[PDB]
């Protein structure tokens, strides 16, 4: 009797491919300095 | 003939200064461009 | 540095790849126990004395 709504799987894995991508695009950091 | 003595060294050294900044920041960005070049954050 | 002056810091290279990975990574051990039937929950504590126990 262990069941779950199928919209949790489905967008859980849309969501968590997404953030994986823009996260490995960066090459590069500049940080700038606080007024 | 050996006249035109240049005695000021100013307009030299600035004008080597200028090609020293120009060209550190062509090659900041030299990383991304093209189809396989990466993001900046 | 030398060049480029930002008024700043960056880093390039397998620093920054590296570093990216070593923050999200711990964010999710802080949420690790507490998945499953076999979770426990957790204690939050501010500056004033607001108890949150949440999982
Ligand atoms: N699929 C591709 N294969 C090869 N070269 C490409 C492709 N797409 C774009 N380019 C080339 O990459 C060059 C630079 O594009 P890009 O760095 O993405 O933006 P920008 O044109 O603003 O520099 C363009 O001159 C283009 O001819
Ligand atoms: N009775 C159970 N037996 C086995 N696995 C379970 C049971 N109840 C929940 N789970 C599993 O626990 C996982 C995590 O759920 P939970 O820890 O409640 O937090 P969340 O629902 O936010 O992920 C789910 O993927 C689910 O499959």
């Amino acid at each position: 009797g262990v069941f779950e709504p199928t919209i949790v799987k489905v967008k859980s894995l849309k969501f968590a491919t997404e953030a994986a991508i823009t996260i490995l695009r960066i090459d590069d950091l500049i940080k700038l300095h606080p007024e | 003939g050996k006249g035109a003595y240049q005695d000021r060294d100013k307009p030299a050294q600035i004008r080597f200064s200028n090609i020293s900044a120009a060209k550190a920041v062509a090659d900041a960005i030299r990383t991304s461009l093209g189809p396989k070049g990466m993001d900046k954050m | 540095e030398g060049p480029l002056s930002v008024f700043g810091d960056r880093s390039t290279g397998e620093t920054i790849r590296s570093q990216n990975v070593m923050a999200a990574a711990s964010i999710a051990n802080i949420v690790k126990s507490s998945l499953g039937p076999v979770g426990l929950d957790k204690m939050l504590v501010d500056d004033i004395g607001d108890v949150t126990i949440t999982n």
